[PDB]
This record gives C-alpha cells, structure tokens and sequence, in this order.
C-alpha cells in the first residue's frame, strides 16, 4: 500500500552543476529508505542507505536527506560517469516497493558523428546474405537521421537501426544501422550509399563505397 | 568476499515454469534475508518478496504469489524461485539481492534473464566488418563485428578477450523476423591497425557457443578471385 | 543430548506461550519480565515473534511484523513507547539491534543459569 513516486521523470543538466532528485512516499517511513544507481548497461549499485548515510565506496558529492513523506538526493559537481538512471526504495513496512525511476542525462557540447560504413564480409556472403554496417560514433545531440541509397535510390525497407545512451565518459551518444540484402539483391547493384543529419553542420555526412571501390586503387 | 552468483539464462515456451537458484557466499547463510526484484526488459526494478533461510518464511507481492514461489536448500546456501504459469510480460531478468548489515541493498547479483517465447535456440553467425579501399587518414582507424541469427538474448562480447575497454560500443540487439542481430565496434589509433591485430570473441550462453573472429584487411585480389 | 534437549524443551515452550501470548497472564508477565531483564528476544531470536497470530509478517493490523515493547532496550531513561517495536521483523539484526534486543532468551537464560549456580548450591 506503500507506493512511492519520482518527481524529475527525465531530468538532464549539464557537468559541473548541482541537480536534485525528489522520492515522495505515500506513509510515513521515518528514515526506512534507500537509493540505487543503474549505469546504462549495467547491474544496479547500492548508493545511499537509511536517507542520509552513504554507502561505502560512494563519492562524497552525492548526499541525500529529507524526511517521512519525501526526500531528496542531490548531486553537486556532476561528473559525466553518473549518467545512469536512479532508484528510491523505502523498507518500513512490506511489500517493498521501488520509485518510478528518473533518467540522468549530461548536458555537453556540440560534437559531430564519426561516421565509418563496412561492406560485407566473404563469410556472410557466403552465408547467402549480405548486410552494409554503418556506425556513427560519439555524437551529441541525441536526434540524429540516418538514411541509405542504393545507387543513388533511398531504400527504407529492410533497414535495422541501434541506438546507445550517453557514454558514462565523453558523454557523447552512438548509432548504428545495418541494412541487409540477399547476396542476389546486394551484387546486382554497386554504390551504397549511407546519409546522416544531425543539426550541427548543415551541410550533412554522407559515407559510401561502389561494390567496384576495389578497382579504383589497384586499377586492377 | 560477499558474493551471489544466480542461474544461467533461461528460455521457456509460454504457461512453463522456471527454477531460478541463487547461491551465496561470504556470509552466514541462514541469519541473512534474501530478497528477489525483477525488472522488465524496458522499465524499472520491481519487488518480488523476501525469505528468510533459518526460518523458512516467506513473504510475497500480491501480484507474484500466485506466479511464485520461494524456497531455500540450507545445505546448499542457496534459495530457488519457481515461476509458473508464465506470460509473454513474465520475461524478464530476476536478482537476488542480499542487503548490507544496515537497511541497503548492498550485494545483487548479476541477473538471470528469463524469456518466455516459443522460438526456439538459435546460435548466432559471427561476420567481420573491415573497411573497403577508401580515407585512412582519419586519424584512428573502426572496426567491428556483427552477430546476426542468434536466440535468445543475452550475448556477452569482448574486443581482444578484454584488452580493448575504451572507444568500444556494443549495441543492443533488436528482434526482426523472431529473430536477434547485434553489431559492435571498436575505434583505434590507425598506427597499430593492423600491426597489433584485433579480435572479437563472441558468447552464447544458450547455444554453448564461442567464437573468435579475427578481423582481416580486405585484400582487394581476393575479391577479384573470388 | 543434554544441554540440546534442553534447548529443544525451552523453545518449544516459549513458541507455545508466543502463540498464546495474549490469552496468557501468566506467561505474558513471565516472557515480559524476562525480555526486559536478561536484555533478549525470543528463542533463538526475536524473528521468533513471528508466530503469534498478530505479529506475523503477513498479519493485516499494524502489530504485524512487530516486536511486544518489552523487547525494546527498556534501560534507558526515556518513558514506554508501546510502538517501538513495530515492523522490526523483516530487517536484519544490525539495523534494529540499535533498537531492540535482537538475541534470543534462551540462550542467555540458560547462561545465567550456569555461571550463577554457584549461589544455588548451600
């Protein structure tokens, strides 16, 4: 009967500043209360135990107090390794329960894809199949367009798109798509062709290689 | 030395059941609680219940007593969740958490993921991503590998059986035609490429399956021959 | 057996007194009494509470999961707090042991009945 309630549902703040988490209870529960950190991509750590103390191996600048009903937990000179996502429990009277959950996301500066873009490998071909990768690396901000032409034609079918939260250091975002044809669709045409916007140029990334790309060095 | 090791990853069809175990170590088992919380692939941390092995109780929520149920081997130092009458909500990946001698959660486990689907064990294929003839100068120099084919989740992935930490991202698989594919990558100075090789190691726990893919400059007479 | 069976004899009679607590003059003032004076909790710990109809963990009152006040440290100078007990159960000792005894009474009762029966005799 005992739900508790996050107040920042998304909450981004840039480095170097203090940012405040708020966990209102529904009971009184004096100071039975715990919060935990989840690095994206990770097992959940213990951060701070009975509202005020702090569990060990935790750096000093988080701290967290408050009373009953509702608590903070605040962070000052924010690091780009506290990105993550923040959990509150409280623990005077089960059934536990645990907080909505509130996403910590850095506020950086404005960088620009490192855009690199793969053909398939013999062992795929051979498999029957082929799939073009392309990767855009330590990007920020987070919306980001990717687009693929087959020989000058934008295909938007059989398309498979990844995307990464901010890095816990450099604080930057990731991107991946995969685009995959039948070794018959694949060798039947030649230049693939793999397109990026994202704001900070206008003028967008474009990467690509003609199935023929080999002959251009060697001239073979 | 406090450390709590759970099962292997699971894979269940849809009304099966599953036995989670739990074993610990470190610590007196029987004075200790045992907490279970499960989170769903997408959202939050959510409270199974508790038990306590020197007495056998056992407390539950509401919505898990009938799906659950909890039990310890004192012998063993372990405790077990048994899940029944699963549904396609119910995969998920299931802790075990022991908390510290004061109110926290101080010691989980590393999760088991538990997937209630009808399809069936997959091994993946493991293909190389080199670049084509095109700027090298770019400073440092991307590669990767790509899993595709592979079920059910998880898949661990390691760039040179771990000597490669920084300037690697391991995307999250997507399903496609019930069906999980996978990419990663791995940014290094172009000096050492490819000097100092550079090698994936994929694992599937579910299909028992390792591989090392050694990724290979396209050696563009191949082509031709090919 | 021995000292075993009189473990085993102790327990069960205060489990059994435990479930009856309240229907109990008798044994309420006898376990009240020896909680507050030899500083302890049940038999082999206070976890044991947990088998009175009332303060089961999975009670519905508030006395659920609770600990009767005569397991608080009572050797302070503050007044009773009936509630001091409350929801004590379901945590391990070393957050509550600041709070109640955590110990359990028979153990320290048979120790005190041998290091002092020196007295008994003559």
């Amino acid at each position: 009967d005992i739900q508790m309630q996050q107040s920042p549902s998304s909450l981004s703040a840039s480095l170097g500043d203090t940012i405040t988490i708020t966990c209102h209870a529904s009971q009184n529960i004096n100071a039975w209360l715990s919060w935990y950190q989840q690095k994206p991509g990770n097992i959940p750590k213990l951060l701070i135990y009975k509202a005020s103390n702090l569990y060990t191996g935790v750096p000093s600048r988080f701290s967290g107090s408050g009373s009953g009903t509702r608590f903070t937990l605040t962070i000052s000179s924010l690091q780009p390794e506290d990105i993550a996502t923040y959990y509150c429990q409280q623990g005077q009277s089960s059934p536990y329960t645990f907080g909505g959950g509130t996403k910590l996301e850095i506020k950086r500066a404005d960088a620009a894809p490192t855009v690199s873009i793969f053909p398939p490998s013999s062992e795929q071909l051979t498999s029957g199949g082929a799939s073009v990768v392309c990767f855009l690396n330590n990007f920020y901000p987070k919306d980001i367009n990717v687009k693929w032409k087959i020989d000058g034609s934008e295909r938007q079918n059989g398309v498979l798109n990844s995307w990464t939260d901010q890095d816990s250091k450099d604080s930057t975002y990731s991107m991946s798509s995969t685009l995959t044809l039948t070794k018959d669709e694949y060798e039947r045409h030649n230049s693939y062709t793999c397109e990026a916007t994202h704001k900070t140029s206008t003028s967008p990334i474009v990467k690509s290689f003609n199935r023929n790309e080999c002959l251009e060095v060697l001239f073979q | 030395q406090v450390h709590l090791q759970q099962s292997g990853p699971e894979l269940v069809k849809p009304g099966a059941s599953v036995k989670i175990s739990c074993k610990a170590s470190g610590y007196t088992f029987s004075d200790y609680y045992i907490n279970w919380v499960r989170q769903r692939p997408g959202q939050g941390l959510e409270w199974i219940g508790w038990i306590f092995p020197g007495s056998g109780n056992t407390y539950y929520n509401k919505e898990f007593k009938v799906k659950a149920t909890l039990t310890v081997d004192k012998s063993s130092s372990t405790a077990h969740m048994f899940l029944s009458s699963l549904t396609s909500e119910d995969s998920a990946v299931y802790f075990c958490v022991r908390r510290y001698d004061y109110d926290g959660f101080a010691f989980w486990g590393l999760g088991t993921l538990v997937t209630v689907s009808a399809a069936k064990t997959t091994p993946p294929s493991v293909y190389p991503l080199a670049p084509g003839s095109a700027a090298q100068t770019n400073s440092m120099v991307t590669l990767g590998c790509l899993v595709k084919g592979y079920f059910p989740e998880p898949v661990t992935v390691t760039w040179n059986s771990g000597s490669l930490s920084s300037g690697v991202h391991t995307f999250p698989a997507v399903l496609q035609s019930d069906l999980y594919t996978l990419s990663s990558s791995v940014t290094v100075p172009s000096s050492t490429w490819p000097s100092q090789t550079v090698t994936c190691n994929v694992a599937h726990p579910a299909s028992s399956t390792k591989v090392d893919k050694k990724i290979v400059p396209r050696d563009c007479l191949e082509v031709l021959f090919q | 057996t021995f000292r075993q069976q009189t473990i085993d004899f102790l327990n069960d009679n205060i489990r059994r007194g435990i479930e009856n607590y309240y229907d109990d003059l008798d044994f309420k003032n006898i376990m009240d009494f020896v909680q507050k004076k030899f500083k302890c909790c049940g038999g082999e710990d206070y976890r044991d509470w947990s088998k009175n109809q009332y303060h089961d963990c999975s009670a519905p009152g508030p006395l659920a999961c609770g600990v009767p006040y005569t397991c608080c440290i009572r050797d302070t100078t503050e007044v009773v707090n009936t509630m001091c007990g409350y929801k004590t159960i379901d945590k391990e000792r070393f957050s509550v042991q600041d709070v109640i005894y955590v110990r359990g009474c028979t153990n320290a009762v048979i120790i005190w009945f041998m290091d002092n029966l020196e007295v008994l005799f003559q």
